Formats: C-alpha cells, structure tokens, sequence
RNA sequence: AUAGGAGGGUGCGGCCCGAAAGGAAUGAGCCUCCCCGAAGGAAACCGCGGCGACGCGGGAGUACGAGGGGAGGGGACCGG
RNA sequence: AGGGAAACCGACAUGCCCGCAGCCGGGCUUAUGCCCGGUGAGGGGCGGGGUGCGAAAGCGCCCGGAGUCACGGCCGCGAG
RNA sequence: CAGUUCGCUCCCGUGACCCCGGGCUAGGGGUGAAAGGCCAAUCGAGGCCGGAGAUAGCUGGUUCCCGCCGAAUCAUCCCGCAGGAUGGCCUCCCCGGAGGUAGGCGGUGGGGUAGAGCACUGAUUGGAGGUGCAGGGGGCGAAAGCCCCCGGCCUCCUGUCAAACUCCGAACCCACCGCCGCCGUAGAUGGGGGGAGUAGGGUGGCGGUGUAAGCCGUCCACCGAGAGGGGAACAACCCAGACCGGGGUUAAGGCCCCAAAGUGCCGGCUAAGUGUUACUCCAAAGGGUGUCCCGGGCCUUAGACAGGUCGAGGUCCGGGGCCCCGAAAAUGGACGGGGCUCAAGC
RNA sequence: CCGACACAGGUGCCCCUGGGUGAGAAGCCUAAGGCGUGUCGGGGGAAACCCGGCCGAGGGAACUCGGCAAACUGGCCCCG
RNA sequence: CACAGGUCCCAGCUAGCCCGAAAGGGUUUGUACUGGGGCCGACGCCUGCCCAGUGCCGGUAUGUGAAGCCCGGGUACAACCGGGUGAAGCACCGGUAAACGGCGGGGGUAACUAUAACCCUCUUAAGGUAGCGAAAUUCCUUGUCGGUUAAAUGCCGACCUGCAUGAAUGGCGUAACGAGGUCCCCGCUGUCCCCGGCCGGGGCCCGGCGAAACCUCUGCCUGGCGCGCAUGCCAGGGACC
RNA sequence: CUCAGGCGGGUCAGGAAUCCGCCGUAGAGUGCAAGGGCAAAAGCCGGCCUGACUGGACCCGUAACAGAGGCGGGUCCAGCCCCGAAAGGGUGGCCUAGCGAACCCCUGUGCCUCCCCGGUGGGGGCCAGGGAUGACAGAAAAGCUACCCUGGGGAUAACAGAGUCGUCUCGGGCGAGAGCCCAUAUCGACCCCGAGGCUUGCUACCUCGCUGUCGGCUCUUCCCAUCCUGGCCCUGCAGCAGGGGCCAAGGGUGGGGGUGUUCACCCAUUAAAGGGGAACGUGAGCUGGGUUUAGACCGUCGUGAGACAGGUCGGAUGCUAUCUACCGGGGGUGUUGGCCGCCUGAGGGGAAGGUGCCCCUAGUACGAGAGGAACAGGGUGCCGCGGCCUCUGGUCUACCGG
RNA sequence: GGUACGGCGGCCAUAGCGGGGGGGCCACACCCGGUCUCAUUUCGAACCCGGAAGUUAAGCCCCCCAGCGAUCCCGGUUGUACUGCCCUCCGAGAGGGGGCGGGAAGCCGGGGACGCCGCCGGCCA
C-alpha cells in the first residue's frame, strides 16, 4: 500500500463515472450506521476537517473499527449513534509500472477515497450528556487517523454550538 | 489524438434546446423578412435542418447583401476573410 | 621578493619623455576680482505643532548652481 | 485579338454612374489653409460584345491601343 | 635496436622436414591442411591512373565601417520527423483616396466553464409506509394452498456524489451598432510587386497526465535577440528598456562595519543565535501551566482553590502571536561575511 | 646489401673448424686468426627508486582466479 | 583444421565434373583396384523408427501449358478475335533418410499409499531403441546423496526431474600421445607471515653532442551559483620569492 | 393513428398467448456507435411513385484566423417528372462516418481529327460512369553482420553525475490486542506524518572531433542511524547474563574454504570480528579472474546467412611531468647598519597510546540450589608508535680455507 | 354601443395539472338516422352525409383557489460561494490574503400568479 500522501490532496479532476471507468474496485468499508439510529441524543459531537482533504477508505475503515469498538465498550450499543456522513466515490489509480516507463502512463484503479471540502463533517457520534467524554475520545481518535488536521465541534438538536459551553462547566 | 472539424463536432450544448421548447418554434421567425444592409444575429434553431448554416458561425451578428431562394445572403467578417452564407430566415434574427 | 584574478574599462596621482607635425610670449598651467545664469537648491536666527525621530511659516527661491562673458597679476607650460 | 482539345468562330477607337489630383466659381481665413458647387485625365463600377459548355438562362477567359530593345541590380532552376 | 625487436623459459629436430636458383597461377580473380587466412608494411574483394571538382537532407568555414526598421521555432501536406513546399510573423518599392479600431462607456445577440443542485442518466447509509412481485427460503398443510421472514420494486424522511449528469448559473470572452479616446490627406484600413529568415525554443501563470521530477498544450509577459541599477553570485525575479558631453532629482531597494545613507522614533513580542530569506533554496503529523493576549464559561475578595481551619481570586474550555520538542552524513564553512539580544531579530 | 640510418631485424649458417674435460659440431678454459668500433667519457658507501643476479632464520601455499615466478630432481653404473 | 580408415553419389570415353565470348581446353601420356563430387573421421562394440514436409530420381495415363503450324471469322491485303495440335515444366503416382531434417500429446492406467513397470486407444508419418545424463548440453541450481577439507558456488562417484542428450551434423568406450582446459597428494621453495642484506647496470653530479610528444592565456583552497563535478565567478581562508 | 412501462377486469390462458378501460412528455422507436432533433411526427400502419435524374451557377467545411489538388455539404436557374384538393415538398437515407491523384484500361454518348487530295479497316481527341493505391495528399519490395566501413548525434540508450523518492534504509503519532491483573518491561495489528540519498527505478538536464568497466591488492581521509572499548536510564533487572533506550566517533573491528565475485554461507579464534561517503575514492599505482570485439565447441530457435541479459576454452593494459599538489633538501630579500652565540614560544602536528587475560577481593555479595559478581591492589600478553646492535639470526662480490 | 356568442391568430405554463359555483335569444355542443357522398384492414367507434324530440349532464363560456408544477418581486443566509487585473502580503507545502471591479445557485419567510392581447363576424340595440 502507497503512502497516503500522494492521495490526500484535491489537485486532480473527480473521477468517478463508473459507467466509463473499467474495472473500478469495489468498497472496503460497507457499515456507515451504527449504534441506536433513532434513539433521542440530547448531544452530537461532529468533526471537521480544516483542508479540503481526501480520506482513503483504508482510513475511513480503520476509525470506523476503532471508534465503534471503544464506543461498544465504554458507551452501549443502545446509548449512541456513530455516523460517517461521507461516502468514497474518487476512484484513486496508478501508472502500471524489460518494463515500459511512462510511456502511454495513464493508472488503473488501485483504490477508493472521499473527497471533502473545508469545513465539513466527515462523521457524528449522537450521545447523551454522560457519554460526552466517551465521544470526544472517540472522535480523537479518528482524527489521529486521517491525513489532515481535524476538530470537533458539539451541538444540541437544533443545530446551535454549545462547544465550549458544555466543556467549560 | 487530433480530431478533424465536421458539421456536429462539439456541439453536445451548443445545439441543444431547452427542455421545454421542444417542438416546433412558433412561425414568426419562420415568416421574417429582412432588408438589404440589415444587420441579423445567427440563431441556429436545431429542429430544422435546411439553410442551417456551419454551427462556427453560430452567434454572430451579419449584413444582409441579397437573397437566394428563400434564403438570405449574409455577410460576416472572420478575421480579415469576408465569408458569404445562405442562411434560412429561421435561423436569424433581427438586431433591436 | 606580504599579495589574487581572462591580464582589460572609468578617474586621477607618482617616475620618465616631450624640436617637427597640436595650442602657446599676438600669452600656458596658474592666482585675484566682476556680471548673467537653465533644472535644482541650503543654513545661522525668529515663532508654532509633535511623546519623539522631526516638521510647518519667514529668512528665500537667497548663498550656491552646468555654462556663457569681462578685467587685473605672472611669465612657459598645456595637450599628448 | 482573344476563346477552344480540335474543326472552327471572332470583340466597346466610350452607352452610362461614382470619383482622387488638377482646373473653374463662391464663402471664411492676414496669408497659408478650410468648406461648398461644377468639370474631372488616371482609378473603380455598371451596361453591352467575342469565344468554350449548353436547348436556353447562366458562367470561365478576353475586349474602349502600350509594347519592345538596351545597361545595371535582386531572385528561381540546371550545370562542380 | 626494431611501423613485431630482445632475454629467460618452452616445442620439433630423417621427415607431411628446412633452405636456395630457374618457372607458372592476377583481382569477383588467384591460392588456401579452411583462420575470411595470404596475394610487396594494404585484403569481407589488392595497387596505379582515369570517370571525378561523384554525391550527402550530415560536420566545419565564409574577410571593411556606420545609419534605418526588425522576426520565428506554429497550422496543412510530403517513405515526412536532423530535410522541404504552401501559409502565418519581418523588411523594401509602388498604386488608392476617407477611413480605421488595440483601450473604454451604453445597447442588441451567443455561450454552459467555476460555483451550486438532484428536476433527467448513472452512483449512495439507515429508517418508515405500500406492493405477491417468475423474487427466494422456512412454518403450515397430501397438497391445492395459506402464515412468517428475507429479497425486488415505488413514495417519503435521513446522510452523501459525477470529465464523459444538469431544473439553475456567474466572473468572463466573442460578433455587431452609437459615442469618447487614439491613428490618418506629411496618406491609415486596404491592394500589387521584390527579398527573406523561421519548422529543436526556454522561464513564468493556467489546464490534462505522472509518486514526483518530467511530458503534452495553452497565456505573449521576460531570455532567445536586451544595456544599466539590485536580489552574494543567478537567463527567467524587482526597477528599467539605451545616440554623445555635462548638472540635478528619483525608481528597485537600502541606512551597525564590510558599503553611500540612522547604532533613527514610538507601542508590543522573542531567549530560540529562532531569526538576521519578497521569489529563484527553505521540513511534516503529533505535542508544550514556555511566554504575551482575545472570547466564552462555573465557583467567585473574611465565601472561591493549595495544605475545616486560614482569607484573595480561582477552576475549565475554544482560539490568536512568537518560541520550544519532534530534527541523523559523509574534505573544514556558511544569515554573502563580521557579528547582532529594550536588537544589527519579528 | 634490404629495411629512410654506421638499424640488436632479414638476406648468408652459403661452404670449413687445433688442444683439454667430456658421448658430443654441448657448456667451460685455451692455441691460430681477429678485436678493444656490438664506440661518448669522468666522479661516487653519492641516497630513494627501477631493471638483471646471489643468499636468507622458524613455518611451508596460510599468497593468488589459478603454485604465475622461483625452488626441488638432474649425468653414468647396479638393483628394482 | 588436416590425416589414415568408414560410407554415399555421378560417369563405359564424343562419358561424369569444370574454364570460356568463341575457338578450343583441365581431369588426360588417364579408363571403374579409375576420374570427379559430399559427410563422418585411428582402434573396439554398435548405428533403432519415420518418405506426410523440403530436396533428388524414375513414370507421366490425365489436366494445364509458349512460339510455330492448321481451321473459321475479320481485313479489297494485314493488324485483330475464337478454336485444334501442343514439348519442357508444374499438377499426379512411386522409390529414396551414412538426402535436409523429426522421433510429442493426451484417455488412462489399477493393484500396495506414493510407484505405475509391463499393458490397450486416438489426433499427424513416428513417437527417442542400444547407449550416455546437473554434462564444454541443466533454467530453477551452490539440484540431492557419498568421498575429499576444520570449514567445499570446486573436484570425483551415483540418482534421474533430460527447461533444451542420442546413434555417420554419429552414440558409447578407449591404450599411447598433448607448451589443450581441470581437481588432488608427496617434495620444494621469499608466493606469503615480513620482509632484510649484497653484486653489476641506470638513477645523481661534472665535461661534450643534442632533440621530440605536447602547448588559447594562465594556474592555492572551503561552501555555493552555473550546461547540474570551477585554479580564473560570489562570500570567506591562506599564501615572501 | 400514437409509443415504453404500470394499474384494475377477463374460457382454456399461468410471469409471459389474445382482448377491454384508465394513467402515461416519450421513461418507446429511428437500419446500425454516440451526440442532437423528432408525438394531430421525422415514429407505426397504408395509397401512388422513382428527384438515388439531365444541362449548369454561387457559397460553407476538410484546411477558424490564413494558402489547396480531391472529397463532402448548402442556396438556386432551366428541362422532363413523382405525390397532393391546394399550399407546399422531392438533386437519396432526420444532421454529423461507410472511402481515394497522375498514367493506362473498360463502358455510354454524340462530335473533332490522323502529315498532297478522296474512300475503307484501324488509331488519336472532348464529355460522363467504372477498375486503387488502408503507409488511406496515392514507390511494385525479405533478413544477418560479433569481419563490418563512413558522416553525425549527448536532438537519443548502457556506467557515472544531476532532479525525484514510487521502491530501499531509518525514525515518529494513535493504541485494538498479546503479556497471570497491567497498552506502553517487550511486541504492537488497522490507519496516518516524516528523515537520508547508503538498493532499485523513473526523467533525459552535462558529457559520444573519445572522462578506459566489475572484483582484488596498495594508500589516504570523513559521517553516526555505535559492533566492541568509556559513562548512564527503564526492565516481566536475585547473581552470572539478557531485552529496550540515552551521551559518546579517541582507538579496534582480524585469519581462512569453495566462488571472478561485492554479497551471502561455513570453520577456528576474538571484547567486537558495525553499516556507509569520497566520480558505485583510488588502472598518467598495480593485477586482469568476471564483463563486452575478432578464433572455436555444446544446447535451443531459424529453410538460411545467423542469434541467444545460456554455458564453455583462448584472447594487448602506451608516458621524457608543462602548472599546481604533497614529501624532504638548498639560494636570496625583508624584518630601519653588519656579524657570532644562546634562548623565548604566537601558532601548527600527535593515539602516542589502545585493548585483553591472569592472581587476590572470593567460592565472598546474590541465590533454595546450581551457579556466581564488583570497588581497590598486583602481574603480564597482543596491536601501534619512536629508538639501538651489547646478545641471537640473515647478509657481509672486505677477508681466510677446501 | 352591448353580448356567461363564434372564426382566424400573437406571446407559448405567471398561461399547465387538479378542484368549486353559475348558462343556454342567437351561437357552440351532446344527440336522432345512415338511401345518397365518404369508411372501417369488423364496428356510422372515428371520418363522412341527413336534422332537430331532448339536454345543458360536459366540451364551451362567466367567476373563484395556491394542493402539485411554473415563475416574478422583496427580506435573511450574503456581498456568502466564485471570479477579471496588480502585488517585494502570508503560508513548509496545499493554498490563501490585500487594493479596485463583478457576483451567484440552493434553502427559509412574506407577497404575485388558476393567463394578457389583436382582426373580423353572428345576435340584439
């Protein structure tokens, strides 16, 4: 596997037609809900990016696992709601390569990724007012795994930031 | 791979129509006349496909010098070179 | 014989040459004085503003200014 | 005197319109000069004409006289 | 010593042996116990002279001065790709006579890019409702059938997309008309003729491609084909476009010394020689009661914390500036150098 | 004589060789014959280093791609 | 490379093979125990299958097959068109492998587990026999086992899984021979541990004769810029001739 | 005249035979790819017909701006016609692909023409259609070169240099899990952020009017990401030893077997037998075993000449130092007159030293036992360096003897 | 001049889809019958020919709505997203920022919108 620096950033054009694309891979990561989906959580802990970003689904898949795990332990399954709002459609390829170099170099799918812009939230974790710790932890550590700088922010069901209100007291 | 010029190349946008325009345009532009040192805008209107000229020349604004027919005889200057075309009254319109 | 750059360019200073063809005793370098001067352009001092570096008005568009002219002294160099 | 593969046929010495320079007349302008109205060589455009294709229309080329010789120069082709 | 030699060592030395004189075989030919070997220091076709000054798109060279204007390496075609032709861009001469449009304002038309969005086409997490739907599998029943689920298909909610999607949609670009501006009767736009050179471009911004370097186009700004003043030197970066002799003021930028100009002024920050870098060169994720600040909070001046007693402010959170760790290379040494700490850094 | 030469090559080793040792026209010494012209001389603990030659304690191929080079044996008689 | 030996092919003479423009000629003052043309290569034991492919040889009934000749048309004569005859050569048939060259694959295989060995059948002509084998041939490879050494990408013997051995482009073996390649043992030694002395000739100085290769000008460094590895440029360091 | 699909209802008949009603912007269809256009149609079903024609103009595209043989398309005039009541439409397929110079030849159709005239056979010419060049703006066309030759190219490869670091080597963040409990004694998944230029690769920027390759020997020097030697921290550190980590580059890091080998493997010692840079340091220092010419053999491929990043045997290494560089040896000038002698020490160089073992401490501390230290104190070896010839050995072309 | 009358058109959804109430002087229709004109790939269903017994049930005409669709104005998101020219402005990089000039899409809230308009004619006056 190549390092993910040479897909984090949003230079290329989105390339994601699978209709044209030949032999496009298929996704690694296939939970996106997880947790009490329709339970009543007082509080979300959504995080953002800071970059436009692009987030391989190796990573996607390794904080989903590690999120869920520490959440199922530390939380219940019946006292949260872990969310990744963000779907990998850039379809990310590389040059097939005695041994040509360069020439016709255009790259076969190798990988998936999701594209993010600034600012947009990449997952949310829904708890009550106990388990707040319990999700900002985890949403430390997803962040520990992705390629950018990210933060969170906590929000009550109407949408307002109450951040450091809550954290302050 | 270099791709020589015809009639419909690039013109996926150019030569659409709006999806609520669909059918026949109404007959005034059909039935237009013009006069000798007119100026005209050329207007390609898809559906019809006689007196069409080459959908380059689309946009533009010429000189009416005659008639032919039913066509128009319309003047354009592209880059120094006078170029002459036939054009259907359909595919013109009036300046103002 | 304590000094670094393709061996030259700009400016001048030592040592040396300097009859002719270049100026010059019908005056050379040089010393003094007087007049007009384009663009530009100070300060002493007086009053005021600013926390301060400093600035504003007068002095003043004055002294000076590339160059263009004139007079006086000396008597052999200047250019090269 | 051109048109046509060939047989072969075979044309404006100005019918008309725009119009620069020049010329004429008028106004302003010290003058230069500018503006206006006519005539306008050369120039442009119509009209008409010869021939080739055609049943004809219509088109191509051409038609209201400038060429020829010489000295020198640039260039293209072939010869080293 | 020698355009093949000398020394030691080594092999044959009555045989297919070694040597001499007279003869024959001559160049696509001779001779060859076959190595393309030898044929007068030449052999995958000898030498001499003639064709012959052969030809090449390949390499090199092309001789005096000043003056005026001044390019190009991009489109089509070639057994074309180190070469040519037709165009584009340069220059010189002449005809024509009243206009022209690089810039701008307003108007009449064209557009589908950036952005955004799901109204089409194709993707996409979960939930709710509706449909027996060739689904399918089970309970149920000799059998025909029902009852369960799961799946398929529609509507809605929820969470996401598109270079080869668009219900929308700019900046902006192009054509034409009126005008301002500019050029033009000291003759433009335009037309005819003569002579070219140019068919490897580079840096820089943008677009596709690539791990990146790079490759391929596009923009015409700079070098090519460009002096002078700076960035330490530097093609391309900044000022700037230059006839000759003088005077002055400014530009880029600079003012502790090298080095002309301040150890200049006020407020704040840094303790790391961090820095002393406009760009050509410049290290990250992650962390820091290191400091200087801003904004929200909860307790809160004999009451809050540190250890029911003292008796002045505490305890968090999200941020901003500078700095710190993370940070290992080969000749001795690089902020240009010296050096610099209320600065000569920011 | 040929090779550009007063060339260590080739042509001509083409014809011949006293005494001793010894199988020998071998090696060594020597008589006759020839020469000091295989042509620049002189100096010197006057070095390092290079080329030719001799020896070298203990070990004996540990060197090296590889015992390259050198060393060991060496003639004659008898046995085997 | 040659060689003696083996074997194959052409030729009864005005032949076979060959030089040449021709005339004439070489083999030829020759005559099958001969002349000419290939391959292997003393000697010992042997040399298996295949004629579909290419080549060579013989036949060629039959098809095609040039000119010439004949017939009809055409031309006042020809050019021209159609047909008949039709050699060689090809098509066609057969021989030929010490001619060029080839000698696989599956269906399978069972009985003991592998093994599969005898063994039967089809694609096209046949499916590698005797011998030899990790080889001057073996990719994996420094194959595996045994010997040689303390230690073995070496050498020798064996195994067979022969990428890609093999019978006259010969297979296997072989005494004697070799400045051929290759491994081991005794002995020997300055090859080496570890180099040290000595001899003669140069080197060095002095007296003479006396050149050439080469040569943009010049000529100190560290880190940089640059066509990317500078004595000459930039900032520094050092340096008497 | 209106499609695809769907809904409700119908004898065989069900998912799908053939029907009936409703919804249905095209979700159908077009001769064919895609795009666009087409719903009282350009689609579906029917009637008639051949304009898929003849003689000609102007214009757009291929080929913007900006030149073009050939080709395709558009707007028209005339002729003779098709459909329709008429308007109106028809120069092929709804628009964009389905194709091609010169010369020569075949065909149609009318005319001109063939050397003094005329006739006949035959020939030539003008116009239209056709036979093809796919390398498609149009030569008719198989290979080896290692015996090679020539002219060039760093416009273009192999080694090295340069940029980059995908890969390579080496670090870091988080912490699921393993560790009797315990994430961090030790290992650390899935993910993510970096350093070096020590492996390989990519690019083609310098070098093809010449910069000699791998390996070994000789010799010099440098980096730390340290193998040992010096000093420390944690430990799942009792001692003896281990695992992880920190400071530290003064010194050492050796000898052998096969192989051309670097490397890797193995043997006996050792404290250790570290990895790398210097044009993959070092051929005007050496050697020439491997690699890469010319000779030859084997296997495989090719009809063949031949080829093989497949083995195998053989196969040349030029130098009189011009400048600078370092090693030592000399002659001058200057240092405010010259000369002899003795000193000072600014500076530069050094490893002048490095490292084992043995005896005691001690069979002690520690430990159930086995086993088993350290401080201090003594001895000595090896490697390196600088000197000497009394002793021992070599030589001793002085010398003496056989 | 009137008319809850018709024919031929213009812009072609702000005009459409779906709903509610009202009308029959003339006029427009539904509708009665198929000999003649015309037709069924059967059907007088359509098309066509001949008329008024009935009806305004609905096409049509007059008025009304905001459920869907469309679309105009205003306010918020917002001078947000994005962008032309210059830059010795910042950022390790990605990329951002300053000056002057342009400026959305979608969403939310309040209004609009159940079409305007032209020529002629019929009937009445």
């Amino acid at each position: 596997l190549r390092p993910a620096k040479i897909d984090r950033y949003v230079d290329k054009p989105a390339y994601t037609r699978r209709e044209y694309i030949r032999g496009a891979p298929g996704p690694k990561i296939t939970i996106f809900d997880m947790g009490n989906p329709a339970g009543d959580f007082e509080f979300e802990v959504s995080l953002h990016t800071a970059e436009p970003v692009q987030i391989r689904q190796n990573a996607l898949e390794a904080a989903r696992q590690q999120v869920n795990r520490y959440l199922q332990k530390n939380v219940g399954r019946s006292n949260y709601h872990f969310k990744i709002r963000v779907y990998p459609f850039q379809v990310l390829r590389e040059n097939p390569m005695y041994g040509n170099g360069m020439r016709r170099p255009f790259g076969k799918p190798i990988g998936l990724a999701a594209r993010l812009k600034k600012d947009q939230k990449i997952l949310s974790i829904r708890v009550n007012r106990q388990h707040l710790k319990f999700a900002i932890e985890g949403a430390r550590r997803a962040a520990m795994k992705f390629p950018c700088k990210c933060y969170y922010r906590i929000y009550d069901k109407e949408g307002n930031d109450v951040t450091t209100k809550i954290l302050s007291q | 791979v270099q791709k020589a010029h015809s009639f419909r190349r690039k013109t996926r946008k150019k030569l659409s129509k709006h999806p609520r325009r669909r059918g026949l345009p109404p007959l005034t532009r059909f039935l237009q006349e013009f006069e000798v040192g007119q100026r005209v805008h050329i207007v390609i209107e898809p559906s019809y496909h006689k007196g069409m000229p080459d959908p380059r020349f689309h946009g533009r604004t010429g000189t009416v010098v005659g008639k032919r027919g039913e066509a128009y005889i319309v003047e354009i200057k592209d880059g120094s070179k006078v170029k002459t075309l036939f054009i259907h009254p359909v595919h013109l319109r009036p300046q103002k």
